[PDB]
């Protein structure tokens, strides 16, 4: 009651001092199926969950990718996901044209926070509503990152997120000393993966149709499995 | 005597009933369910003091409440009436005084009302004083009430729904012979949250000695609907990528 | 955006913008209140009776079940509006749906309407199930007559607010019943609905309805996702 | 966007007022009582100081403003807008007249152009009516002495007498009793200052009453001699011991 | 504990508590709110067909348009208000005719319809960092066919939230819902031309309240050949009375 | 830290450069009637043969600002240079006078100009067009 | 309080009065500290009351006296945000009116100048007045000492000699008597240490319980230059007499 | 009255009190922030922070709760974390065009009015909104060390010792005994024992907890902001785990 008269804006603080549009904007994400990523000393994977409007329509895009060496994940709306995927595209060829040089995923980041901070303290926008995360291969080796819309990036060694994504967390938090240490077997960090998201499941089995996977490492670029490329994996 | 608050500029009058029957609660009881065909539907869980005191519904196989209540108070004999939901519509109004209020007035065979104004539509200049906050009335535009100097306000606009009631309960061909007078009580406010404006319009209420039978007030006592005003009662330790 | 309008003061929200049912807003005469006429049937013949809105249509499908209907309840407010109220049966079970709109329609057609089904229904006692949503809960609820699961200030209004007021403070106290009520956004017959509350509700509908599992819930969601009110721009928002 | 614009202050009222002239129109009203006289030879233009505190130094503070050499100008209301508005003028006078026809301004032309401005005020979607009224005393070439008043609206009226402020409606009748077409310039300032005698509660003395004449040149201001048709200033501000003396006579 | 106004549905940038944007779900409403247009991709071509609501007789039959050539290979149906879809489909044309003219080939369906979407975002930052275009979203949805080298015969559905699907068969408009059901019903991977449209019109002849003909209802279809091309009145006369004769021969 | 103004030429030209002025029947070209320039007034002439001190004059004031906002920043701060263009950009933006050209009284003092004159002050300054819907249309974005 | 609108912008209430300008007023006594300034013979002498109840504050931080230009010093009541922009701005005046007419800015003259953009704040509906009050005082090359202040109205005056704080009205009526009894609008003596000398005695008697060197702070301005006093500086000045 | 309602909906309007409300609702998130505290010693200044455990999967080393803004300025923030982000990204950046520009690096006093000018330039409208975040920052320069607290109002002081977020109360008593004990000064060691004491002290809420200390003095890290080691850290650690128990 007392909140319905403090929530109409980003510019607007409650008598408790809480910002409620942003709030709202970090609760949407639940609204978008799960998404998992996890990585090892050398290799970087995503595993996600596509779903399709019905029986007669394809499966949603969740996994895009950035440049050959980054890519990432959604979770939430798909207009500011597909602003924030175009804006880190554009920021690693500016990167690669002017300085020939890679984009780190620090960087990407770092931008991503900076770009996410501004919608929430002006008045006449909305705070985005996409959870993103970005694996990547640079020269600090293998990177993953979670990015939510509040303007906030974290670095993990593996994470979920989206609808029910409480148990692949659980199951990576578990058996983080098995995954952390698969070097040079990208299958086996793939198929840690898939049963990682099995763990969110709910009514519904993995099929060739509703999984996607996406790797990157040392002499990998970022790669992605749609299809019968995935059916070896379930 | 009995205290009819109004769906008014921030919910103040109801918020203040619910302050009069969570920091006195001893004193009060569950007593009666009024009709509401005229007002927004509403079913949800019995509320209790915040402070950990008994619940005012002494009956045991009750387990809902309803928009419309009737609580009493025997040690001062005061009835008060707690009501969740507006009105349908304006239009009923008048129905809801002539067939649900008056027919309780002449069957518990009582010998006021609260309410709260928002400067920004006063269209007919009724507040003449705008350096008070309350004003208290006893018994176009209308001069039937008597208001205090100290009142903001010396007559009442004919938009108003307190018009409609007087004009109502004065009217009514078959009015109850037991009632006697009329206290009318407002306060001047901005909507946002109105506990503590609650709280002074409470305390204003008590001290002017409106109603002779209502005790004073030093400890005030919040339900426990109130800790869900904002949403869940832990909610702010949950986004963890916000605060820090 | 260098600044925001100076005139954009918010309107005071302890006013609910309501249909009006008369243009004579200075009247001193009692309005006039809708009559309702209910439905030749035989109550006895069903032992169980089925009341939600329109929103719910998905969990009751059309050929899996036998929805067959047999009259329609007639309300009239004259100041003239009409409406009419759908009864639906499949095997022993009735069926009253209604359609809400916050724009349209007010709520005082419900409060009667509801007043009368009940008045009907307490003559016989039978198994009595609500249908509803409400923008005030957390999670999904399962109430009865003896426990109320709501924690202050979670509450429920609406048609079927009057539905459970009738049954449980009307002059027809006492009728068991089972409720089961879903969290919802958005105004009075408009409302939307979670993929996941949309499951448990398949779920536990069946489970109360004494329906096989699966063939229920392929064709609950089958409804549910052929553009269905409740699932408006869930797919083409969120990914 | 929802940036490109702003709605307007100032709107009619369902009975055909706009609604912050009024109160500009009352903010007026409760300011200090000024005055102006329109005798054959001169004008006489004449207010009342005011001090927060006696420790103030009234002098530092002019109610009584230079707009050319021969016009001047007095106010009741809101002492920044005054300012602002006689900047303005005094810029107009210049950018408007006197870098295209040589010579300053008339009376009248000013005061339009003055009246425009505050008009603009009016009509406006991010600033208020100005809330404070003018008096503007001239004199030119082809058209003599001239008095005019301008209200918050932009309106402007041209007077033989009249006051505004406070003490408005007394001093006009007590001013509409003592005027007539032969008055000299000494008789009107006598005048003036029996009007303003009857509006200030404190110390009716030199330094608590501000006064100022459009009467004749004084070539003794212009500040250079070589030139016999170069005109002195026809605007003087009487000093205090000016007005200690006239009022002891 | 007390009913009050809520007012999270009425700003396009204004979330729910839930995280909800309540303004594209009423841009959807006023979609449903158009006349019916069915569209189903087959391997010999796809297939469009809508129904025209003519509120007067005295309305010109051939003057609604809610069939557009946006090129030789990509045709459109529209349902929603007008005005809006006359944008979006003078933008959709002109990317196709820029990208013809700078890459010297066909645009791919697909690119077309991203194209159409990224526009539709324009009431929030646009794909590419763009200011705001437009005070709210559009009130149409857009049922775009059409056949490229690379993807065969597609079928895209484009709504004003900025996403599109690509569908086997899909319907929108007023009657979405039991046409939706009937295309669920009634579409396999092994349709022919003649079928799809008979189903076309069978759908839309149950769907639509007045009697169907062929002066309120209307088909098109897209091969590789030929184009897309929308049929006569004669045509769909022809195709409504085989349809009537093999509804009758049961 | 300028002092002449720099960076004046185009480096691109099109015939849709002039989005107030565009061409319904071909968007792609620029409307000559709307223009009223007197129809024969090719953009590419714009480029050549001006006088060289027209751009001084023209972008000079621009230039004095941008160089007391750097040395603001330098000095003071990102804040000082923000605040003064924020000033500036809510005054601009708030006046909307479809019959007068004049700057403000408070564009002026935020300016420092309260008692200063040039000739851009004492020199100010058809069939279709300079009506106030076209301003209108202008000033909203429409 | 304010009705309807009034509330948030400057417009016109019925009473013809301006409530945001006047809440800025109120705002101006929220640090409940009381400045006083004198003129002498050949200086001025500006005196500030130092609260810093906090024992964890470091006090060499915590001032509201300023230095504008080389000769111009500033003392403003009010919150030190806003203080701290408006002595930016005045700074900046200064600078900006010395590079474009070749000479120094005068008191009077940078006073008259904030005064308009307070002017501005007042009348524009999306600005907002700072809820501040300035004190510029310095030795004039024309006008000898002098002590202008200036106002959340856009008000500004000069003074013979000026009180600003919660206990105002007792300072300047202490002031008005003394000045009543020496029938000269400034003081009689030759150097700022007996100047700042007599403003600390009238600030202990008009104030009361008198202070320590810790809870006072001095600017003094003569013809070349304003300085502020360090507390050792104030310490001699209280121990002598 | 803590709420001031009909003067609470914008961020740049007065009270008939005078007082802003966004800001004071902008303090009040701020004040339930986890708890930052900031000691002067004799030649340095030494942050602590009481970092609350998180999961497993975390990368330890890519998480620090302690900013640095450049090689003599340290930070911490309570309140909302893009705020403070966003206020270290700025303050990054004043330093280091202060350096560019004047080929040295920027004195504290310096920095802190910058920072403050950037925070009170947001109360001044309505389509921003004042930062959630209080600030404690510090370093040392030519003439010392210099720790200073910055508030949502713009408002900033040099301080001896600073706390902010939920454990305040507790943590300002605590530095107060420090000060009133230790009326000569204090060294670095001893400033970094204390921090951790404070910290545990001021810790009241079933969730485990940990440590981050942070020095800048001359004598120890030649005038440069330095992380604690683990030698250090662990004997600190030991001393607050004896005060406590």
């Amino acid at each position: 009651m007392f909140r319905n008269n403090y929530d109409g804006d980003t510019v607007t603080f409650s008598p408790t001092g809480r910002l409620f549009q942003v709030e709202y904007a970090l609760e949407a994400i639940k609204q978008g199926s799960v998404t998992v990523g996890l990585r090892s000393n050398t290799h970087a994977v995503l595993v996600a969950l596509k779903r399709n409007a019905d029986e007669l329509s394809s499966y949603q895009k969740k996994i895009i990718k950035c440049d050959e060496h980054m890519g990432l994940s959604l979770a939430g709306l798909a207009p500011d996901a597909r602003v924030l995927s175009n804006y880190l595209r554009q920021q690693c060829n500016y990167s690669s044209l002017v300085f020939n040089r890679k984009l780190a995923v620090e960087r990407a980041g770092h931008l991503l926070c900076d770009k996410a901070q501004k919608n929430t303290q002006s008045y006449g926008g909305r705070p985005y509503g996409v959870g993103l995360l970005i694996i990547g291969y640079d020269k600090s080796g293998a990177h993953l990152l979670e990015f939510q819309p509040s303007g906030n990036v974290t670095e993990l060694y593996g994470t979920a997120i989206g609808a029910r994504s409480q148990g692949a967390k659980t199951y990576l938090e578990r058996t983080l000393d098995t995954f952390i240490k698969i070097d040079g077997n990208p299958d086996e960090l793939i198929k840690a993966g898939v049963e990682a998201i099995s763990q969110s499941l709910r009514d519904e089995s993995l099929t060739v149709d509703n999984l996607s996977i996406a790797i990157v490492g040392k002499d990998t670029p970022f790669t992605i499995y749609d299809g019968e490329a995935v059916a070896k994996y379930i | 005597c009995l205290v009819l608050p109004l769906v008014s500029v921030g919910n103040i009058p109801q918020l203040s009933i619910d302050w009069l029957l969570n920091s006195q609660a001893n004193e009060w009881e569950y007593l009666e369910a009024l009709d509401s065909k005229y007002l927004v539907e509403f079913v949800g869980p019995l509320d209790r003091p915040e402070d950990g005191s008994d619940s005012l519904y002494k009956d045991a196989d009750m387990k809902y409440s309803s928009a419309l209540e009737v609580f009493y108070n025997k040690k001062r004999g005061l009835f008060a009436i707690q009501q969740r939901t507006p009105l349908v519509s304006v239009n009923y109004l008048n129905n809801f005084i002539v067939e649900i209020i008056l027919p309780f007035l002449s069957k518990y065979n009582i010998s006021c009302i609260w309410d709260s104004l928002y400067a920004m539509e006063d269209e007919n200049g009724v507040i003449v004083r705008p350096q008070e906050v309350y004003s208290l009335g006893e018994f176009m535009v209308n001069n039937w009430l008597h208001f205090t100097p100290t009142s903001f306000q010396d007559k009442i606009s004919v938009d108003q729904p307190i018009f409609k009631i007087l004009f109502q309960i004065l009217n009514a061909s078959q009015r109850p012979k037991a009632l006697r007078s009329i206290k009318y009580c407002s306060c001047l406010a901005n909507e946002g949250d109105n506990s503590l404006d609650s709280q002074q319009f409470l305390q204003w209420i008590i001290s002017q000695k409106v109603i002779k039978n209502a005790p004073p007030i030093v400890k005030f006592v919040r339900p426990i609907s109130w800790q869900g005003a904002y949403g869940m009662a832990d909610a702010r330790d949950k986004f963890v990528d916000l605060y820090n | 955006m260098l600044f925001k309008q100076w005139n954009d003061l918010p309107e005071p929200k302890h006013l609910l913008d309501l249909p009006e049912i008369s243009k004579n807003l200075q009247s001193l005469e009692v309005c006039p209140v809708p009559k309702v006429e209910f439905p030749d049937l035989d109550v006895p013949q069903y032992s169980t009776a089925v009341i939600t809105t329109k929103i719910m249509n998905p969990l009751f499908p059309k050929n899996l079940l036998q929805l067959t209907s047999i009259g329609e309840i007639k309300t009239t407010l004259t100041v003239v509006y009409g409406f009419s109220f759908p009864i639906y049966s499949f095997g022993k079970t009735l069926l009253f749906s209604m359609e809400e709109n916050f724009i349209s329609i007010s709520p005082i057609f419900g409060n009667m309407i509801s007043r009368s089904i009940i008045s009907q229904l307490a003559q016989f006692s039978p198994d009595i199930i609500v249908i509803g949503t409400s923008d005030k809960i957390a999670s999904m609820k399962v109430m009865t007559e003896n426990e109320c699961t709501l924690q202050p200030p979670e509450f429920i209004t609406g048609f079927i607010g009057s539905v459970l007021t009738q049954l449980i403070v009307g002059p027809s106290k006492g009728l068991k019943f089972k409720c089961l009520v879903a969290p919802s956004e958005g105004p009075n017959g408009f409302e939307k609905l979670s993929l996941s509350d949309m499951g448990s509700l398949v779920d536990l509908c069946g489970q109360w309805l004494g329906f096989e599992p699966s063939r229920y819930s392929e064709e609950c969601y089958r409804l549910w996702r052929c553009d269905s009110a409740a699932i408006g721009a869930q797919s083409g928002l969120y990914i | 966007m929802t940036d490109r614009y702003s709605f307007s202050l100032t709107t009619f009222s369902p009975s055909g007022k706009l609604g912050q002239i009024d109160y500009a129109l009352t903010a007026v009203k409760q300011g200090v009582t000024s005055l102006g006289i329109k005798a054959t030879n001169g004008v006489v233009i004449a207010t009342e100081k005011k001090s927060s505190s006696p420790l103030a130094m009234s002098e530092t503070l002019s109610k009584v403003s230079l707009l050319t050499p021969d016009i001047g100008a007095v106010y009741s209301g809101m002492g920044p807008d005054y300012r602002v508005l006689v900047d303005k003028s005094r810029k107009v006078a210049h950018t408007s007249y006197k870098r295209i026809y040589g010579e300053y301004p008339p009376t009248k032309l000013l005061v339009s152009e003055v009246a425009k401005i505050m008009q603009e005020a009016t009509q406006s979607g991010g600033v208020r009516p100005f809330g404070v009224s003018l008096l503007i005393a001239g004199h030119d070439e082809f058209n003599g002495f001239s008095l005019y008043q301008v209200d918050p609206s932009g309106s402007y009226f041209p007077w033989k007498a009249t006051a505004i402020g406070k003490g408005s409606v007394a001093a006009k009748t007590f001013l509409e009793k003592r005027w007539n077409d032969e008055l000299e310039l000494e008789d009107a300032i006598h005048i003036a200052l029996l009007t303003l005698k009857e509006s200030v509660e404190g110390e009716f003395n030199g330094d608590t009453i501000e006064l100022a004449i459009i009467g004749d040149e004084n070539p003794d201001l212009l500040g250079y001699t070589g030139i016999p048709t170069d005109k002195g200033p026809r605007f003087r501000k009487l000093t205090s011991q000016e007005i200690n003396d006239r009022l002891e006579a | 504990m007390f009913l009050t106004r809520s007012e999270y549905d009425r700003g396009v940038s204004t979330f729910s508590p839930e995280g909800r944007l309540f303004q594209v779900e009423y841009s959807l409403e006023a979609i449903k709110l158009g006349s019916t247009a069915i569209g189903i991709a087959t391997k010999e071509g796809v297939v469009l067909g809508v129904e025209k609501r003519a509120t007067s007789p005295l309305l010109e039959s051939d003057s609604i348009e809610k069939i557009v050539e946006i090129d030789r290979h990509i045709g459109c149906a529209m349902s929603g208000l007008t005005a809006d879809a006359r944008s979006m489909i003078e933008h959709a044309r002109t990317a196709a005719v820029t990208h013809n003219l700078y890459y010297d080939e066909d645009i791919n369906v697909e690119s077309l319809t991203q194209s159409v979407c990224d526009l539709a975002l324009r009431f929030g930052e646009g794909a590419s960092g763009e200011e705001r275009l437009m005070s709210r979203p559009f009130g149409v949805a857009l049922l775009i066919a059409g056949h490229d080298a690379d993807d065969g015969y597609q079928l895209f559905h484009a709504e004003p939230s900025g996403t599109f699907y690509r569908y086997n068969a899909k319907a929108i408009g007023s009657g979405s819902e039991g046409a939706q059901a009937e295309l669920l019903n009634e579409w396999h991977s092994s349709l022919t031309l003649k079928e799809a449209e008979l189903l076309v019109l069978k759908i839309l002849k149950q769907v639509m309240e007045e009697k169907l003909d062929e002066n309120n209802a209307q088909l098109s279809c897209i091969t590789k050949q030929d184009g897309f091309k929308i049929y006569d009145n004669e045509k769909t006369a022809e195709l409504i009375k085989e349809l009537k004769e093999k509804e009758a021969a049961e | 830290m300028n002092i002449v103004p720099q960076d004046t030429f185009k480096s691109q030209v099109s015939t849709d450069q002039d989005k107030s002025v565009l061409s319904s029947a071909v968007p792609s070209l620029p409307d000559t009637l709307r223009q009223q320039e007197g129809g024969a007034v090719p953009l590419s002439t714009q480029l050549n043969d001006r006088h060289p001190l027209e751009s001084t004059l023209k972008n000079w004031e621009t230039t004095q600002r941008q160089r007391q906002m750097e040395q603001y920043r330098q000095i003071f701060g990102i804040a000082e240079p923000m605040k003064r263009t924020m000033e500036m950009e809510i005054v601009n933006r708030t006046d909307f006078n479809p019959l007068s050209t004049n700057g403000s009284i408070h564009r002026d003092i935020l300016l420092n100009k309260e008692c200063s004159i040039d000739w851009e002050d004492v020199y100010p300054g058809t069939m279709v067009g300079d009506d106030v819907h076209s301003k209108i249309e202008k000033q909203l974005g429409i | 309080s304010a009705a309807g609108y009034d509330r948030h912008i400057t417009i016109f209430s019925p009473e013809g009065r301006l409530y945001q300008v006047e809440y800025a007023f109120k705002a101006t006594n929220q640090t409940n500290i009381n400045s006083l300034a004198v003129r002498g013979k050949d200086c001025t002498v500006v005196i500030s009351q130092k609260k810093v109840p906090d024992k964890l504050l470091d006090p060499t931080t915590v001032s509201y006296i300023f230095c504008i230009s080389r000769t111009i010093g500033m003392v403003v009541n009010g919150p030190i945000p806003d203080a701290r922009n408006a002595a930016l701005r005045a700074k900046a005046e200064a600078a900006e009116f010395r590079y474009k007419y070749g000479y120094d800015m005068p008191c009077d003259v940078l006073a008259k100048r904030m005064a308009n953009l307070s002017q501005i704040y007042t009348q524009r509906a999306y600005m907002r007045p700072l809820g501040v009050i300035l004190t510029f005082v310095s030795v004039d090359e024309e006008l000898g000492p002098s002590i202008y202040k200036t106002d959340p109205a856009g008000y500004y005056v000069g003074y013979k000699a000026t009180a600003t704080g919660p206990k105002q009205q007792e300072i300047t009526t202490n002031l008005e008597n003394h000045f009543k009894k020496s029938k000269i609008d400034h003081i009689n003596e030759e150097s700022w240490e007996k100047v700042v000398e007599f403003a600390i005695t009238h600030m202990i008697d008009a104030l009361g319980t008198e202070f320590s060197k810790n809870d006072l702070e001095v600017g003094v301005a003569t013809k070349d230059k304003f300085f502020t006093l360090s507390a050792e500086n104030i310490e001699e000045r209280l121990v002598a007499i | 009255t803590s709420i001031g309602t009909g003067y609470d909906l914008s961020n740049s309007v007065f009270s008939p009190d005078g007082r802003n409300f966004q800001v004071e609702y902008a303090v009040k998130a701020v004040e339930n922030g986890t708890t930052s505290i900031g000691i002067k010693c004799n030649d340095g200044v030494v942050f602590a922070v009481e970092k609350l455990i998180t999961s497993k999967l975390l990368v330890p080393q890519k998480n620090v709760k302690i900013q640095v803004v450049d090689r003599h300025i340290g930070c911490v923030y309570s309140g909302l974390i893009p705020d403070g982000r966003h206020l270290v990204n700025r303050g990054r950046e004043e330093a280091a065009s202060f350096k560019k520009l004047y080929k040295t690096p920027i004195p504290i006093p310096a920095f802190a009015d910058r920072l403050g000018q950037y925070v009170q330039a947001h109360t001044l409208y309505n389509s921003v909104r004042p930062f959630g975040v209080s600030t404690i920052f510090g370093g040392v320069d030519k003439n010392g060390a210099h720790l200073y607290m910055l508030e949502p109002s713009g408002s900033y002081w040099g301080y001896k010792g600073a706390a902010t977020g939920k454990g305040r109360q507790s943590a300002k008593a605590e530095l107060e005994k420090l000060v009133d004990h230790h009326p000569e000064g204090l060294s670095a060691r001893e400033a970094v024992k204390q921090a951790a004491k404070i910290i545990y002290l001021a810790h009241e809420d079933e969730k485990d907890f940990e440590l981050e200390i942070s020095w800048c003095s001359l004598s120890e890290t030649n005038g440069l902001h330095k992380f604690v080691k683990g030698d250090l850290l662990q004997e600190a650690i030991d001393f607050a785990q004896k005060e406590i128990n």
